[PDB]
RNA sequence: AUAGAUGAGUUUGGUGAUGGCUCUGAUUGAACACU
RNA sequence: CAAGGCAAAUAGGUACAGCAGUGAGGAAUCUUGGUCAAUGGGCCCACGCCUGAACUGGUAACUUGGAGGAAUGAGACGUCGAUUUAUCGAGUAAAAUUCUGUAUACAUAUUGAUAAUGACAAUAUGUACAUUUGUCUUGACUAAUUACGUGCCAGCAGUCGCGGCAAUACGUAAGAGACUAGUGUUAAUCAUCAUAAAUAGGUUUAAAGGGUACUCAGA
C-alpha cells in the first residue's frame, strides 16, 4: 500500500456488516474449467515426495 | 509435447489470455489439461494513484508451473519471460549493452 | 394473510389459498383480488383447480375464509402448544 | 429528438406527476384528486391506470421494457428491537397460554372496570403495518441520476442525468459517465458545484441584473450562469426532502449511499406521491406485465 | 394408469392439431413465393355475404393453395409472382393463407392512408 | 389569452401556492403539512412517507470532533446520539473531504448549503437532546424468518428465541445476533442487576472499543495475506504483479464460482437481453 | 436461491359441468411490409 | 481401383462441405481487404522463412448495450381547431432566453510489446457542434372517440363477430391510448394446458372397463 486510502474510497472506515444482513443471488456462472489431475495416489504417502527422488530420476 | 501457453480470449480489441499446459499440436482455445494462470496485456493503473505508474495484473500458480517445467513442458517464448520475472526460468533475450 | 392453507368445493370449482409472506402481494385472480383487497388480506396466493365459474369461483373464496384453521382450537385438541415462531422471534407481532 | 411521449410532460389536462420542481407540476401535485376512482373499473382497468400514474414519475427516462425487468418482487424491510426488551425477556412469555400468546379480555369490558389491565410485554411500537406496497419503486432509487434529485443537486431527474452524462459527477473519487450505474451500499457520488448551483440557482435573466450591479454575503459577478447573488429556485421549499437512505454534504456537493430504501413498520423510504391502493395497483401489474 | 402401464409407454404424445397453414408450418417458413394460377372471387359462408378476391397459387415447393387479397384493388393476374404468408379467411372455406400487398408483383393500395404497413403503402409524401 | 386551466392555476400560484416561493421560516414547509408524529409529508397522498430529520452543521462536527479527537469508538457514538453506524461513518468520509477543500483553498458551496438546511428538518445533538436521530437497531428480515410456522411443542415449554431460529432453519441466529451494536444489551443487562450507572457505561467503552480491535486486527492480517500473494516485479515500463492461487479449486466438474480463468465452453452473451455492460464496481 | 405457484373470451332458452380452440407472458442465427 | 460430370489424347488432371467470391435454389444471411504487429502451430544449430488458423478493417437495426438535451418560458392581450357563440382544447406547447458539450470531429499523450518487430485500434485529456420521428391500436377480450361517406355492397377480422339507409367494429378526417429507431404482421418454440397427469388425471348417465375368468411371464 503505497498510496494511503483515502475518504473517498468507502474502504476508508470499514464497518463489516452484522451477520445475514443481506441476500445477494449471484447469478449462475456459465461454463466449465478442466479439472486439473491428481499426481499422487488418494491413499498412502508416494514415492515422489521422499528424500531423494528428484536426486534420482534427473541426476546431474 | 506439453507446453505452456497462452490461449487468447476476449472481445475486438479487448485481449485477454489464459495460460494453460496443453499439448503442442492443438487447437489454441481447445480445452486444455489445466488452466495455470491468467494474463492482461494492457497494463492498468492504481485508482487512487497520480504518480502515472502502470501495472500488469498476473494471476499465476507457480507451484503447479514449476511442477510442469520439472517434467519437460516447454514454455512459449511469451510465457518464458513472465516465467523469468517470476524467477522460475533464465531470461532468454536481454537487452545488448554494447 | 390467513391462517395456513385452505381448500373448499362448490359445485366443481375448487378453490386452494395460501398464506404467504409479508410482501409478497396479492397474486391472486381479479374476483380473489377483490374480496381479499376489501376485508384486509395483503399477502396471499390463490388457484383455481378443476373449474372458473364467476359465481362458485366466489362462493368458494368467501367460504375459504371463514373455514381458516384456528390455531387455538387445534391446540386444546392435541394438547401441544402450536408456537407461531414469528412472534417470538422479533418478540411481538410484526404487522 | 423530442418523442410523442413528452408532447405534453406538465399538461394541466391530464395532470400527470414529474420528478421535477416546476410550478405546473407543482399544481398538478397539489391539485390531485384524494381518491382515483376504481369503482366500475375491472380489474386491468384498475391496473392500468396505476401503471400510467406512477410510471409518469418514477424512472420516466427509462424505458418501459428496462423497467419491466428491474422490477424486483423482492421488497426490503426492517424490523427495530431495543435491547431493553431482549435483556429482560427471552420471547417465552409471546408463546404462553396454546403458542400464540395469552390472550386478554375484549374490548368492550376492559374500560368497563375503572382499572386497566396490566401492560402486555412486547417491544414498544410492535404492532404496526409496514408499507411494503411502496416499495414497488424502490430499485428506481439505487441509480445515479435518480440519487443525485434526491439528494437536491439537480431540479430534475432529466437535469441529473445530464451532469452524468456531461461527466460531472464523480463517484467514489472516479469520474463516472453512466447514469445506470447502480449505487452500492458505502458508494459516495459528488456532483460539481458549478452545476449544483445552476441547476438549484435561481433563472439568470439579464434584464433585472442592467439595474443591479450600478445600484456572510455575496458578491454580483455578471459572469456567471446563475443570478448572482445565488438563491434558491422559485419553488424548490415544496419538494425539498432528503431520504433517509442517503447523507449528503450541502457545501462539497458530496452524498454517500448509506443502504438500500428499506421499509419500516409505519413509514417508507420511497419517495412516492400516490396511495397504498395504486401501488398495490402497480406491484399487480408488473407480476406478468398484463 | 398403474405405474407399470406407464413403463411400457402409455403415455403418448397428444394427436397434432392442424396448422393454419400447412403449407408454411410444414417447413417453418414464414413466407412463400408463388406464381398465381387463377385470379377470381369466393363466396362467404352461411352468416356473412360478399365476394372476396381470392387467387388460386403455386408456391415454389409445388403445392397449390388459395390465398387472400387483402386491400381494395388489386393489379395481380394469370401468371403473376406474388408472395404469399400465412392466415385465413374466416368466412371462406380452403381460404388459409394471404397475400403481402408490398411484394413482388402485387403493389400497395394507392389511395391508403390508415394502416399503410398492413397493405404495404408509402407516405402520401405532401410535405416532403 | 391564458386558457381557464392556467387561470385557475396562476390564481391557486398567487394566493394559495404563493407561501411556498421563497423560504422565510426554518424548518419543512411542505404540501402535506404535519402529520400525527411531528414530521412534515412532502406528498398528501402518501401519507407514509415523510421528511425526516437531517444533521446540523454543527452536529457533524460534534460527530468529527468525537471520533478524531477523542478516538472513541465509532459503536459509542452511534448509540451515544442514536447515529447509525453506516452513518457515522459517512459523515467523517465527507467532512474529511471538506478539511481537504479547505486545506487546498477551494471556494465551498456556502450559499446554497444555508438556504437548503433551512428547507430541512434538523436534530442538533449535545445538550439539547429532543429525540434520537433515526432507529441504531434496525434489524433486516431475513427471508427465512418470513414464513408462518406453527411449530407443536409440549403445553408447558419455553419457548425462547434461540429455539425459533433453528425452527425457520438451522443456520439462521436470533436476533440478539444481528445488531449492529451488540453491546447495547450486555449494557442492559447490568442495568437489571442494578449495576450504578456510569460504571456500565465504562464497561460499554472497553466492550465497544475492544470490538474494534478485533475487527482492525482481522482485516490487517487480511490486508496483509493479500499483499504476500503478489510478487511486484518492477521491470524497465511497468511493475508486473503476479498474484499466486491454487488452480486446483475448480470445484468437483470444474464449474465453480470463485475459480479463476475464462471458462471454456460458453459463447458470448452479448446479445442478451438485459446484458449489463457498465461498471459494476468503482473501487 | 425461502417466494415461486394467478387467469381471460367463446357451446346453452337459461343454469351447472365436461372439453377443445383462441387471447394475455417470454423469446428467435428469423423473414416480410412501413420506417 | 471403378463409375459418372468437367478437363484431357495418348493424356491420365479436377471435385471450394479451406478463406473471399460467382451462378443456382430460397421468404432469407456479408468482403474476390490488411497483416503475421499480438496469440498458436510447422520447419530450422542459429538467423529466419511459411501460416485464408488467428488478429484486424468492411457490409446488414439481425440482436443487445449506450447516446440521441436540460432549465426558464402570464395576460403573442397572436394563430388554429372544435362548438353550447361562448364555452372547451391545441398549450408551457411554440417562439424566445439561460446553460451544458453526449454520440461524433479534430489534436496530443499513453497503450496493445517487447530482446526487437504496431497490420489496426483502444483508452485518457483538451477544444468544438443541440441533429429525424416513425409505427400500431381505438365493439368486447384489451388501455383509447366523435363526425362524415358507404348500405350484407365495398371491406374488417387473433377469438366471439361487424356491414341490409340515423355503423363507437368497414373507408376518410380529427381526437385519444400505447411502444419508439424501431413498430406491427407471418412462421416457430416454451408457458397458458393437471390439454398423455412418474410428481399429478379420468372411464354409471359427458371421449374411455376388455364378452368371460381359469392361468405362463410380470406386478
Ligand atoms: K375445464
Ligand atoms: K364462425
Ligand atoms: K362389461
Ligand atoms: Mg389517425
Ligand atoms: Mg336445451
Ligand atoms: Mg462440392
Ligand atoms: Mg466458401
Ligand atoms: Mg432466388
Ligand atoms: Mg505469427
Ligand atoms: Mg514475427
Ligand atoms: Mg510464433
Ligand atoms: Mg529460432
Ligand atoms: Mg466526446
Ligand atoms: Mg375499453
Ligand atoms: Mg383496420
Ligand atoms: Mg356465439
Ligand atoms: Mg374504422
Ligand atoms: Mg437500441
Ligand atoms: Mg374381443
Ligand atoms: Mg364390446
Amino acid at each position: 500500500d503505497s498510496v494511503s486510502i483515502p475518504p473517498d474510497s468507502p474502504n476508508y472506515i470499514k464497518v463489516p456488516e452484522p451477520p445475514q444482513s443481506s441476500e445477494v443471488r449471484h447469478p449462475f456462472v456459465k461454463g466449465h474449467l478442466p479439472i486439473p489431475r491428481s499426481i499422487f495416489p488418494k491413499k498412502g504417502v508416494p514415492e515422489k515426495v521422499q528424500s531423494g527422488y528428484v536426486n534420482r530420476i534427473a541426476p546431474k | 509435447v506439453l507446453k505452456l501457453r497462452l490461449a487468447r480470449f476476449g472481445r475486438t480489441n479487448a485481449p485477454f489470455y489464459n495460460i494453460v499446459v496443453a499439448h503442442a499440436r492443438t487447437a489454441r482455445n481447445s480445452k486444455p489439461l489445466e488452466v495455470i494462470g491468467t494474463y492482461d496485456p494492457v497494463p492498468k493503473k492504481d485508482t487512487y494513484d497520480t504518480t502515472g505508474k502502470l501495472h500488469k495484473d498476473i494471476k499465476l500458480d507457480v507451484t503447479r508451473a514449476k511442477y510442469w517445467i520439472g517434467v519437460g513442458a516447454q514454455p512459449t517464448d511469451t510465457v518464458w519471460r513472465l516465467l523469468s520475472l517470476v524467477g522460475i526460468l533464465d531470461p532468454k533475450y536481454k537487452k545488448p549493452q554494447p | 394473510t390467513i391462517y395456513g392453507e385452505v381448500t373448499t368445493k362448490v359445485s366443481g370449482t375448487i378453490v386452494r389459498l395460501n398464506s404467504r409472506p409479508p410482501g409478497f402481494g396479492l397474486r391472486v385472480s381479479h374476483r380473489i383480488f377483490e374480496m381479499c383487497r376489501a376485508a384486509g388480506i395483503r399477502d396471499l396466493s390463490a388457484k383455481f383447480l378443476r373449474s372458473r365459474n364467476p359465481m362458485n369461483t366466489v362462493k368458494a373464496t368467501y367460504q375459504a375464509l371463514l373455514s381458516q384453521p384456528n390455531p387455538e382450537d387445534l391446540a386444546i385438541g392435541r394438547g401441544k402448544k402450536l408456537v407461531d415462531v414469528r412472534k417470538v422471534y422479533y418478540g411481538g407481532s410484526v404487522y | 429528438m423530442k418523442i410523442r411521449r413528452l408532447f405534453k410532460y406538465h399538461s394541466l389536462k391530464k395532470k400527470p406527476i414529474r420528478p421535477t420542481w416546476n410550478k405546473y407540476n407543482l399544481y398538478n401535485l397539489a391539485t390531485a384528486g384524494r381518491e382515483p376512482r376504481i369503482s366500475g373499473k375491472t380489474f386491468f382497468q384498475q391496473k392500468w391506470l396505476a401503471k400510467s400514474l406512477t410510471r409518469a414519475y418514477h424512472g420516466e427516462h427509462i424505458k418501459e421494457r428496462k423497467w419491466a425487468r428491474m422490477f424486483s418482487r423482492r421488497l426490503p424491510a426492517v424490523v427495530n428491537m431495543d435491547p431493553a426488551y431482549m435483556a429482560k425477556y427471552n420471547g417465552s412469555e409471546q408463546a404462553a397460554g396454546r403458542g400464540s400468546g395469552l390472550s386478554e379480555p375484549p374490548a368492550y369490558e376492559k374500560t368497563a372496570d375503572e382499572k386497566p389491565a396490566k401492560q402486555v410485554i412486547a417491544n414498544p411500537g410492535r404492532k404496526v403495518p409496514t408499507p411494503y406496497e411502496q416499495m414497488t419503486f424502490a430499485p428506481l432509487e439505487r441509480r445515479l441520476d435518480i440519487a443525485i434529485f434526491r439528494a437536491l443537486f439537480a431540479s430534475s431527474a432529466r437535469q441529473a442525468r445530464q451532469m452524468v452524462v456531461h461527466g460531472a459527477v464523480t463517484v467514489n473519487g472516479k469520474k463516472m459517465k453512466h447514469p445506470g450505474y447502480l449505487l452500492n451500499p458505502g458508494d459516495l457520488f459528488q456532483v460539481d458545484v458549478e452545476r449544483v448551483l445552476y441547476a438549484t440557482g435561481a433563472p439568470k435573466d439579464k434584464k433585472l441584473l442592467a439595474a443591479a450591479m450600478k445600484a456572510e454575503d455575496n458578491e454580483i459577478d455578471p459572469s456567471k450562469p446563475y443570478m448572482t447573488p445565488w438563491r434558491p429556485r422559485n419553488y424548490m421549499s415544496a419538494f425539498a426532502f432528503i431520504p433517509r437512505y442517503l447523507e449528503v454534504n450541502q457545501n462539497i456537493c458530496a452524498a454517500v449511499y448509506l443502504r438500500h430504501p428499506v421499509a419500516r413498520p409505519g413509514e417508507s423510504e420511497v419517495p412516492s406521491p400516490f396511495s397504498p391502493t395504486i401501488n398495490q395497483l402497480a406491484f399487480n401489474w408488473y407480476l406478468r406485465r398484463g | 394408469a398403474t405405474l407399470n402401464q406407464v413403463m411400457r409407454g402409455c403415455r403418448k404424445p397428444q394427436r397434432a392439431r392442424h396448422a393454419v397453414s400447412p403449407a408454411l408450418s410444414s417447413i417453418k417458413s414464414p413466407a412463400l413465393k408463388g406464381v398465381c394460377v387463377k385470379v377470381g372471387i369466393t363466396r362467404p359462408k352461411k352468416p356473412n355475404s360478399g365476394e372476396r378476391k381470392t387467387a388460386r397459387v403455386r408456391l415454389s415447393t409445388g403445392k397449390v393453395i388459395t390465398a387472400y387479397i387483402p386491400g381494395e384493388g388489386h393489379n395481380i393476374s394469370q401468371h403473376s409472382v406474388v408472395l404469399v404468408r400465412g392466415g385465413r379467411a374466416q368466412d371462406c372455406p380452403g381460404v388459409r393463407y394471404h397475400l403481402v400487398r408490398g411484394a413482388l408483383d402485387l403493389a400497395g393500395v394507392a389511395t391508403r392512408m390508415s394502416s399503410r404497413s398492413k397493405y404495404g403503402t408509402k407516405k402520401p409524401k405532401k410535405a416532403s | 389569452v391564458q386558457s381557464v386551466r392556467r387561470q385557475k392555476m396562476f390564481s391557486w400560484l398567487d394566493k394559495k401556492g404563493s407561501a411556498y416561493k421563497e423560504h422565510t421560516r426554518q424548518g419543512p414547509n411542505l404540501l402535506g403539512g404535519q402529520g400525527k408524529d411531528g414530521l412534515a409529508v412532502p406528498f398528501p397522498n402518501n401519507p407514509y412517507f415523510k421528511s425526516q430529520p437531517v444533521l446540523s452543521e454543527g452536529s457533524r462536527e460534534i460527530i468529527y470532533q468525537d471520533v478524531m479527537e477523542k478516538g472513541l469508538p465509532i459503536k459509542a457514538v452511534s448509540a451515544k446520539y442514536n447515529v447509525d453506524v453506516r452513518r457515522v461513518a459517512a459523515v467523517i468520509r465527507l467532512k474529511e473531504i471538506e478539511k481537504r477543500w479547505i486545506k487546498e483553498y477551494k471556494p465551498l458551496a456556502r450559499p446554497y448549503a444555508r438556504a437548503v438546511m433551512k428547507m430541512l428538518p434538523q436534530t442538533v445533538l449535545g445538550g439539547p437532546d429532543q429525540k434520537p436521530h433515526e432507529s441504531i437497531n434496525d434489524v433486516h428480515v431475513h427471508s427465512y424468518t418470513t414464513q408462518q410456522l406453527f411449530v407443536p411443542v409440549s403445553e408447558s415449554r419455553e419457548f425462547t428465541r434461540e429455539d425459533a431460529a433453528k425452527a425457520f432453519g438451522d443456520h439462521i441466529l436470533p436476533v440478539d445476533k444481528k445488531l449492529r451494536v451488540p453491546e447495547l444489551i450486555e449494557f442492559q443487562k447490568d442495568l437489571l442487576k442494578e449495576v450504578p450507572l456510569q460504571e456500565a457505561n465504562r464497561k460499554f467503552l472497553n466492550a465497544t472499543a475492544a470490538s474494534e480491535a478485533k475487527i482492525a486486527e482481522r482485516e490487517a492480517k487480511r490486508r496483509q495475506a493479500v499483499e504476500d500473494a503478489i510478487t511486484r516485479v518492477k521491470t524497465d515500463r511497468f511493475e508486473f504483479r503476479f498474484q499466486e492461487f491454487n488452480a486446483e479449486n475448480v470445484g468437483h466438474d470444474g464449474r465453480d464460482r470463485n475459480a479463476v480463468g475464462w471458462r471454456y465452453g460458453v459463447p458470448f452473451p452479448d446479445r442478451k437481453r438485459s446484458q449489463i455492460k457498465i461498471p459494476t464496481k468503482v473501487e
